RNA sequence: CGCUACUACCGAUUGGAUGGUUUAGUGAGGCCCUCGGAUCGGCCCCGCCGGGGUGCCCUGGCGGAGCGCUGA
RNA sequence: UUAAAGUUGCUGCAGUUAAAAAGCUCGUAGUUGGAUCUUGGGAGCGGCCGUCCCCUGCUCGGCGCCGGCCCGAAGCGUUUACUUUGAAAAAAUUAGAGUGUUCAAAGCAGGCCGCCUGGAUACCGCAGCUAGGAAUAAUGGAAUAGGACCGCGGUUCUAUUUUGUUG
RNA sequence: UACCUGGUUGAUCCUGCCAGUAGCAUAUGCUUGUCUCAAAGAUUAAGCCAUGCAUGUCUAAGUACGCACGGCCGGUACAGUGAAACUGCGAAUGGCUCAUUAAAUCAGUUAUGGUUCCUUUGGUCGCUCGACUUGGAUAACUGUGGUAAUUCUAGAGCUAAUACAUGCCGACGGGCGCUGACCCCCUUCGCGGGGGGGAUGCGUGCAUUUAUCAGUGGUGACUCUAGAUAACCUCGGGCCGAUCGCACGCCCGGCGGCGACGACCCAUUCGAACGUCUGCCCUAUCAACUUUCGAUGGUAGUCGCCGUGCCUACCAUGGUGACCACGGGUGACGGGGAAUCAGGGUUCGAUUCCGGAGAGGGAGCCUGAGAAACGGCUACCACAUCCAAGGAAGGCAGCAGGCGCGCAAAU
């Protein structure tokens, strides 16, 4: 390959983007973006696979560039715009508002919200940064660089920021005793409670999350999402509240269900 | 067509080594700059990136230091007198990073006077002629001159670096590569550096 | 006993002509040492601090990090200088006969003039680095002696 | 030992041929540097006017450039 | 070309006579190496035992009190292989859960009268990173005491909180 | 389904091999009614190709005086559509093949604290103290020509830019540092000392480079970022907007809303590239190999986007090897995987997904962010087309197709 890569094949698209195999040769590759290439969702896949508002290609483009999609706050006339954790997408007309976060399982779920909690959206600080004339920096993980940040912001935490006016409103401190959610691995969308945090200079610090019912699992440091200061989460959760059931219990709850449904 | 590449030799345990691609563009090599002096001729060549590097192939001046008060001004190039890499380059006029050379020794002397109100250079027998310097001596009030006593209460250097004053030129040194950003910065040699380089030079004229 | 060859020999961080106010004796002619901490729980040695020489590949008074890999070996042979070489003596299993072999892979890593109380057979440790030869990629962080040796 | 067939082997012909390494010598083309200056522009004098300003400048050209400067 | 081939034999072949122990011995690299180091006890359940808890040391603090106690922690604790757990380890494919493509190879669909879903899981040899135990196998502590421990005795470089404001 | 059967003898028990038995994937032969999937010139030839096609592209926003069309009161400028052409972007993606390549490629695991990054996303874009819009050239077009011939082109006459260039006003009145004429207050009589105003002159920020000093925020760890001082700032030259469209306008000519394009720097996204640890088929009728034609390391440089014998000048004789180096062969691209399979294994993997290599085979290069590109260019040899014989034009291991080669593979 003598320059960057253009297409993208079906059977090499990330499992998460939950295609089929004979439909076409080609997957859509997402324009380049804020988040990277396995850990985002196009908006051609959404409107076409999950909302079933689109059934073609071209479709999706007529609704794309008709003027009814805003992305958190902005309109995006690009049909393979990269959306992943926490992208507002607001629908103007109908009145519908939906909010990805990963469900119990690997996946991205939809999630309708109120308009009201749709006007901020909730981000995780990579790097604090220092300027041309000694001001202070924040790169936010989805490339958000923020001006003159509170000076209590540090590494690992979490901000609340207003889709209107791209400023800080109130913020979630890393420590012990908050409700956590994993994004990536092989646990995925599971709501806990930071324990333990164990430090190994020179590679990875691995972290020790509760569940809420009894289960405990670790995860890397890169692999954190801060959602909560104690056990009242800031967001809406989705349905299950992420509690991972295993297939035992998941047996037996669609059993259920298939003999109460009749 | 010079390459740069690390397949083009044997092996740790000395086995030759069979290639398998050909030359690449990433991996490629420029003819030498040789930046000699004259007036000055600079080239520009697009790099990775589209960025510009500046070929300096002649030059005139440089932006030395001298770092026992810390002043920096253009200075002209004169003459190179020694290179601890290749015996040849100074055969030929040729200005190398880390290289030996002598440069004038006019406005460091000037900010001498012009600072610390002491004579620098005027070997004995020839007194300052023009009639500049007492001028800016005179007219002036009880703070200044008191200003200027408490500062020249120490104005001792190295004698070595008087008699290259008397010399007209300091020895230099060159702490920027020319053939990469297309100037010649660098520092005057002080200290163990004069002596070190002193002996080189007497070592290998004689 | 140094600047032995064609060129000056410097730590390019500190100013070694520093204009006092007399130039004389009492608090002239003991220069600074340029040494920095290497971190991953390693200790600097005394050597460091109040020594004489001079290097640009060293991971104490140098301008070369260490971040990667953390290995060990076995001095095997002291002949070329400022660099010596380690043998890894290793295991490998086959799945077919259940049954190991060792293997030994010798490579070659940087000795600094710190440690000169080093023979054959002493322990070291290595801390993986950017390449400073063509063939030597890693730096020596500590050294431990062998058994015996109790002169 | 006598007869038929076959397989490889030794071997004169220092047989024929296809690939590679290489002594020495030649070496097209491109690239870098030093030169080279065909050709093309701009300002000051001669010639005509219409001048406000109170015989002099702003306004338009060719023939010699005065091979003067300078740029590609 | 694979199984049958226990006619390639690590599991798992043969060497007196059927094919096969070098004429004999020493010897380097390789492979393999004896015994020996903490046993035994207590609070109790089912009625002596198959499941429960106990037999590494030290500079700062929150679960509680009246300069005095416990809990935790910035930071260190002889190293290996082996063993169990955890991270990450692309998809398709291999097992495998769901689903009347009329069955099956398939495929990821579909079912009720706008509503409800699924699109799991395991495996991924070895090597690198981690956390409970040291039975198994190999190294080392002191024998020229340059061995531990305890409080004393001499030689040096540097820290603002101070000898009435300031030098 | 963890399995056996016939053959040496007059007959018996054995070692042992031969032959049966089953699957698998290549070909061939005979035969053939329905329906659902599906490989297909890879082995021998990485051998050669006639012909046709495969990479082009316009919105309410770069340039429109082609009546090629068309709206009118034409006369203060265009209703609008527009082939052509300039400009900008993409052709470096995709597709085909397995020739080279045996610690090389590749696989898992790490690092860039050792560097570049088109586009998108977010920030910066009156921080600098010093024109109510400038210049001349070329297209398209008109007219006139040569060669037998090409996606070949010269002289002549106009004309545009988000093409090539040259560049100001405002912000902008005072701040921050050196030099400072000088002025003022006092026990100390002045002298000596302590403390405040300062006109004038120079430099000012970001991007590059050198030198010195201190130690907002961070890492396990910087010669890290930020701060200060003194300068530099390349004529082939860093930025600080001489660009375009829609909807309408308030307040006495000034002043406003949403966009499109372009731009130094910074992070991010897509990555690429160089390195760390471990793991590759056979062969001793290959036992020593490399070594001033760099082999191993040190110093200082050149070049490269960066580290590094990558390369120069000087030093020491180093480095690998019976635990198989080196040399040779391969009917060797590597892996995810396929067949058979009680338990262990054996064989294959040219082939749809990932990474690498090449476009006859070596060599060199322009443009561009990204190419040593071949549906880009330049010379060599092998081969080969047309011709008025002077010259001109190319590389199907792309899609169809043809020849050769073949046991062997389609419109």
């Amino acid at each position: 390959a003598r320059g960057p890569k253009k297409h993208l094949k079906r059977v090499a698209a990330p499992k998460h983007w939950m295609l089929d195999k004979l439909t076409g040769v080609f997957a859509p590759r997402p324009s380049t973006g804020p988040h990277k290439l396995r850990e985002c969702l196009p908006l051609i896949i959404f409107l076409r696979n999950k909302l079933k508002y689109a059934l073609t290609g071209d479709e999706v483009k007529k609704i794309c560039m008709q003027r009814f999609i805003k992305i958190d706050g902005k309109v995006r006339a690009d049909i393979t715009y990269p959306a992943g954790f926490m992208d507002v997408i607001s629908i103007d007309k109908t009145g519908e508002n939906f909010r990805l976060i990963y469900d119990t399982k690997g996946r991205f779920a939809v999630h309708r919200i109120t308009p009201e909690e749709a006007k901020y959206k909730l981000c995780k600080v990579r790097k604090i940064f220092v300027g041309t004339k000694g001001i202070p920096h924040l790169v936010t993980h989805d490339a958000r660089t923020i001006r003159y940040p509170d000076p209590l912001i540090k590494m690992n935490d979490t901000i609340q920021i207003d889709l209107e006016t791209g400023k800080i409103t109130d913020f979630i401190k890393f420590d012990t005793g908050n409700l956590c959610m994993v994004t990536g691995g092989a646990n995925l969308g599971r709501i806990g409670v930071i324990t333990n945090r164990e430090r190994h200079p020179g590679s990875f610090d691995v972290v020790h999350v509760k569940d809420a019912n009894g289960n405990s699992f670790a995860t890397r440091l890169s692999n954190i999402f801060v959602i909560g200061k104690g056990n009242k989460p800031w967001i809406s959760l989705p349905r299950g509240k992420g509690i991972r059931l295993t297939i035992a219990e998941e047996r037996d709850k669609r059993l259920a269900a298939k003999q109460s449904s009749g | 067509g010079i390459s740069r590449d690390n397949w083009h030799k044997r092996r740790k345990t000395g086995g030759k080594r069979k290639p398998y691609h050909k030359k690449r563009k990433y991996e490629l090599g420029r003819p030498a700059a040789n930046t000699k002096i004259g007036p000055r001729r600079i080239h520009t060549v697009r790099v990775r990136g589209g960025n510009k590097k500046y070929r300096a192939l002649r030059l005139d001046v440089g932006n030395f230091s001298w770092g026992s008060e810390c002043c920096t001004r253009k200075t002209r190039i004169i003459d190179v007198v020694y290179n601890a890499s290749n015996n040849e380059l100074v055969r030929t006029k040729t200005l190398v990073k880390n290289c030996i050379v002598l440069i004038d020794s006019t406005p460091y002397r000037q900010w001498y006077e012009s600072h610390y109100a002491l004579p620098l250079g005027r070997k004995k027998g020839a007194k300052l002629t023009p009639e500049e310097e007492e001028i800016l001596n005179k007219k002036r009030s009880k703070k200044i001159q008191k200003k200027y006593d408490e500062r020249k209460k120490n104005a001792k250097i190295s004698s070595l670096l008087e008699e290259q004053f008397q010399q007209g030129k300091l020895l230099a040194c060159i702490a920027s590569r020319p053939g990469q950003c297309g100037r010649a910065d660098g520092y005057v040699l002080e200290g163990k550096e004069l002596e070190f380089y002193l002996r080189k030079i007497k070592a290998r004229k004689g | 006993d140094i600047q032995t060859e064609r060129a000056y020999q410097k730590q390019p961080t500190i100013f070694q002509n520093k204009k006092r106010v007399l130039l004389g004796e009492t608090g002239k002619e003991k220069l600074p040492r340029y040494y920095k901490n290497i971190g991953l729980g390693f200790k600097t040695p005394k050597e460091a601090i109040e020594g004489t020489y001079i290097d640009k590949k060293c991971p104490f008074t140098g301008n070369v990090s260490i971040r990667g890999r953390i290995l060990s070996g076995v001095v095997t042979k002291m002949k070329m200088q400022r660099t010596i070489v380690i043998r890894r003596d290793y295991l490998h299993y086959i799945r077919k006969y259940n049954r190991f072999e060792k293997r030994h892979k010798n490579m070659s890593v940087h000795l600094s003039p710190c440690f000169r109380d080093v023979q054959i057979g002493d322990i070291v440790t290595v801390g993986e680095c950017r390449p400073l030869s063509k063939t030597v990629r890693f730096n020596v962080l500590k050294v431990t002696k062998a058994a015996g040796t109790k002169k």
